[PDB]
């Protein structure tokens, strides 16, 4: 299946949705930290 | 002498059970006693005239 | 179909956008 | 006046399978969700499966909520473990019919909580007297547990 | 009456269904065995209900002799055994070797203490014989229940394979019998399965936690009891949830071999291992280097509030001022060092009394306010 | 005239909680007695012990 | 298709309305998540309809919900994805069973009846 | 402190495993003697503090004063001390809410949080010192006063 992204405005596979939301908003200051 | 090299390598590293709040607690701020304590100590010693 | 990001996820998105601005 | 009487006549004279339709005969034209469904589902499932009786009671409560007698009887359909935590709490939430208070007092009596049962019976009498036929059960409980005086 | 009617019902049930259960049990030593399991799960419920009736009758009859033992002994079977052993003669209550098995040593003192100050009069011969026959019937019903539970334990390798894989067949039988059968236990929420067979043990002075409240067969099962006590409620919750899943699987006779049962048992063991995992290595934070120079700090409403809370107050300004040469009488007996200073003493220069700075008021933390919201 | 001065050696450490609860129920409400005896049964903590 | 057990499975057009109404009920504090809470609502007689996913790993852990719904006379319907149902529940974790509960004076009542009628049309 | 606490753990485990050390006959004798004494003196048991108690507020003020006596000497306050003082001040500001919470704890509270233990070193022996939660401290102080 394919789902629209509520965070990116793009179509993604349904199987990657959970990880897509998990790492699509990884706060960049976490990477800085 | 009966502990083999693989067994020697299998020794685990020791960790700490207590969490962040106990290992590295934040500074415990000291604050003055509230003014009501001075006031209440001052109330005592005031005696009824009857 | 569309998907609904949760309340915590909405808070994170809004906070990140505000910090970006 | 004779909807329950026709079912009682068909259960005595004749078979119970015809009585289950005679009890639904007056409920086919215009039942208008009556309070006699507690005397209809218990009489139809008297020998019928308790699960069937449970399904009929669930349908009756859903279609006709706030029914004191129906709720009071639904307390005693449910098994003892679930008679309190779910069967009577949300029930007291729904209504405070005299049959409801009588049912709570009966449930307490079945749990051998004598003081609670007497307090709830007194509350039932005070809130509504000569209602719900609670006097017979109160007399029986007082004879069983209360003193002669 | 009700005692006799219950006796008739028990005899009628034991004549047919108990006999069929015994025949099916001894058979392995058009008449299937699933219906035998169904009627055994019906027998356990019927026996529980009629045993509750018998316990009610026994309690009502014995309230004339010892009207407090019902509260002291909450369990029905323990109450029946105790009233059978004690009876009208409460003089033998001292050094009751026969009561150490029925009751724990904590409540034996309580019942012995209460029996010494009871107003209940002795029963009569008719009451005594009726009570004894009721107790004998109750013990017979308990023995029949034990036999039928043994049969259910034997058959759990066939009726509930996944649930018997997750938890032992003894706990499996004890939860299936008390829940009303496999279907009723599978239609039960996972939170209500952990509470099956939870006796409301009476706290004898001790705290509620010592009595382990809200504890059932699952908690006392083998896998949950194989955990440290501080980690047993979580284990009970997890095992109850997985047992509910396995029961829902079994009620439809799916996964007869037990693939789902093992797929849940191994993840239960994995969770148990994760909980008991040794803590990881955490680096020691060195003390910060001593600080020299200037660091710019902001000022504003927060800084103003902090300075008002921490800054010197007029009454606290007068507190640390001591008149020179004017010896003052000691104020506080327990501490001679304590002194009000110019506060309340002549020479302070203030005609009127200094008022309390309400910005220095003491109030609870934010998280302590949250607890008060969870308490009221 | 003989005077005996003594002290109960370990009265504090040997007050049985069940017996104390009964003796308190003798003189005070059973709710209060249960609360007091339950308060006397809590977790004593010190550092890691 | 994927799961023959998904008798109550809804189509693409209906599942959108199902998830939207579930989210709206969550916004109104009207939704219960999980098979255990759906069972509790069915026992209490407070749920007016029950949704569940068709991709549960055993599929027998939510299969008692249709039986309990028939017992309590409550409509039920299946969806093809647990993750989307969980997202519609406002929960990051997948949810395989959600319940919508009766409330007094709720403004979702008309949508509740509309979805119940559609669910009943799906059955048989 | 470590040695004494290890010994105390051993003693508590012994009591739990070996049951009460008072035989039923001894407990019955003690209880009967107490009952006879109370009957002889005509002692009415202390009832639960009524909601309309004539002294429900005076006792609460007395209890809160004792809890604030530990801070009568001026000293720097740490987090726990200022939390306890905030709780005492909140109880004083709304006496009836505090009294309701106290009665609720007396009726329904049978489980309590852990209490810390230290040992005052008198250089001849060790005196145990117990730190209880302030929220439970208020209830215990009111109960003691009543």
């Amino acid at each position: 299946e394919y789902l629209v992204s509520p965070i990116t405005g793009e179509k993604i596979p349904a199987s990657k949705m959970q990880e897509h939301m998990r790492i699509g908003l990884l706060d960049p200051r976490w990477l800085e930290q | 002498a009966e502990v083999t090299e693989e067994e020697w390598l299998s020794i685990p590293e020791v960790g700490d059970a207590r969490n962040k709040r106990q290992r590295n607690p934040r500074y415990e701020k000291l604050t003055p006693v509230p003014d009501s304590f001075f006031a209440k100590h001052l109330q005592t010693g005031e005696n009824h005239t009857s | 179909l569309g998907v609904y990001l949760t309340k915590k996820e909405q808070k994170k998105l809004r906070r990140q956008t505000r910090r970006e601005a | 006046p004779l909807w329950l009487l026709l079912s009682r006549l068909e259960e005595k004279i004749g078979q119970l399978t015809r009585a289950r339709a005679i009890l639904e005969k007056s409920r086919l034209k215009n039942p208008k969700n009556p309070g006699l469904w507690l005397e209809s589902v218990r009489l139809e499932y008297r020998a019928g499966l308790k699960n069937i009786a449970n399904t009929l009671m669930a349908k009756a409560l859903q279609e006709c909520p706030n029914s004191g007698i129906l709720w009071s009887e639904a307390i005693f359909l449910e098994a003892r473990p679930q008679r309190r935590t779910k069967s009577v709490d949300a029930l007291k939430k729904c209504e405070h019919d005299p049959h409801v208070l009588l049912a709570v007092a009966k449930l307490f009596w079945s749990q051998r909580k004598i003081t609670k049962a007497r307090e709830w019976f007194h509350r039932t009498v005070k809130i509504d007297s000569d209602l719900g036929d609670a006097w017979a059960f109160f007399y029986k409980f007082e004879l069983q547990h209360g003193t002669e005086e | 009456a009700k005692l006799w009617d219950s006796k008739m019902f028990a005899e009628i049930m034991m004549k047919i269904e108990e006999y069929i259960s015994k025949q099916a049990k001894a058979s392995e030593v058009a008449a299937p065995e699933y219906r035998v399991i169904v009627d055994a799960n019906n027998l356990t419920v019927e026996i529980e209900n009629e045993l509750n009736i018998i316990h009610k009758f026994i309690r009502d009859k014995y309230s004339k002799r010892f009207p407090e033992l019902e509260s002291l002994v909450p369990n029905a079977l323990d109450y029946i055994r105790t009233v059978k052993e004690l009876g009208n003669s409460l003089d033998k209550c001292k050094n009751n070797e026969n009561l150490q098995q029925i009751l724990t040593n904590a409540t034996i003192m309580v019942v012995s203490v209460t029996a010494s100050t009871t107003q209940g009069q002795q029963l009569s011969e008719e009451e005594l014989e009726r009570l004894e026959e009721a107790c004998d019937m109750a013990l017979e019903l308990n023995a029949s229940k034990h036999r039928i539970y043994e049969y259910v334990e034997s058959r759990m390798s066939f009726i509930a394979p996944n649930l018997s894989i997750i938890i032992g067949a003894s706990t499996a039988a004890k939860i299936m019998g008390v829940a009303g059968g496999l279907t009723n236990l599978s239609k039960m929420p996972a939170c209500n399965i952990m509470l099956l067979g939870a006796q409301r043990k009476t706290l004898s002075g001790f705290s509620s936690t010592s009595v382990l409240p809200h504890t059932g067969y699952i908690y006392h099962s083998d896998i949950v009891q194989s955990l440290p006590p501080d980690l047993r409620r979580k284990a009970a919750r997890l095992v109850a949830a997985k047992c509910t899943l396995a029961a829902r699987v079994d009620s439809f006779h799916e996964s007869t071999e037990g693939k789902v049962g093992y797929e849940l048992k191994d993840e239960i063991e994995r969770k148990f291992d994760k909980w008991q995992e040794p803590p990881p290595v955490k680096q020691v934070k060195p003390l910060p280097a001593p600080l020299d120079g200037q660091r710019k700090k902001r000022g504003g409403r927060r800084y103003r509030k902090m300075k008002e809370r921490l800054g010197l107050t007029e009454i606290r300004k007068q507190a640390n001022r001591m008149s020179f040469g004017e010896i003052e009488e000691d104020a506080y007996q327990e501490d001679l060092g304590f002194s009000l200073g110019h506060l309340g003493k002549s020479g302070s220069g203030r005609v009127r009394q200094t008022q309390v700075n309400e910005a220095t008021k003491a109030r609870i933390s934010k998280t302590l306010q949250r607890t008060l919201q969870k308490q009221s | 005239n003989v005077m005996l001065e003594s002290r109960f050696e370990k009265m504090y450490e040997k007050i049985d909680l069940t017996l104390l609860n009964r003796l308190l129920r003798l003189i005070v409400d059973h709710n209060i007695a249960d609360y007091m005896t339950a308060k006397n049964n809590v977790v004593i903590n010190y550092k890691d012990m | 298709d994927v799961n023959p057990k998904a008798y109550p499975l809804a189509d693409a057009h209906l599942t959108k309305k199902l998830l939207d109404l579930v989210q709206q009920s969550c916004n109104y504090k009207q939704l219960r998540k999980g098979a255990n809470e759906a069972t509790k609502t069915l026992n209490r007689g407070i749920s007016e309809f029950i949704v569940m996913a068709a991709d549960a790993e055993p599929l027998e852990i939510i299969l008692h919900l249709p039986l309990l719904c028939e017992d309590k006379n409550v409509p039920y319907v299946f969806v093809r994805s647990k993750q989307a149902l969980g997202r519609a529940c406002g929960v990051s974790r997948p949810v395989i069973a959600c319940s919508v509960t009766i409330k007094e004076g709720s403004q979702l009542k008309q949508q509740i009846q509309s979805i119940q009628q559609s669910i009943e049309r799906l059955l048989v | 402190t470590r040695l004494y606490l290890k010994a105390e753990q051993e003693r508590q485990h012994n009591y739990l495993k070996d049951g009460p050390y008072i035989t039923a006959e001894e407990a019955v004798a003690v209880y009967t003697t107490t009952v006879h004494w109370l009957e002889s003196r005509r002692f009415s048991p202390i009832p639960f503090p009524p909601l309309s108690y004539k002294h429900d507020t005076k006792l609460l003020i007395l209890a809160l004063e004792r809890l604030k006596e530990a801070y009568s000497v001026k000293s720097r306050l740490n987090q726990s001390q200022r939390e306890e003082l905030g709780l005492i001040e909140q109880a004083y500001d709304n006496p009836h809410e505090a009294l309701s919470r106290i009665k609720r704890h007396l009726l329904t509270q049978r489980a309590f949080k852990e209490v810390g233990i230290e040992f005052m070193d008198l250089y001849s022996h060790l005196v145990p010192v117990y730190d209880v939660e302030p929220l439970e401290k208020i209830t215990d102080a009111y109960l003691d006063q009543y």
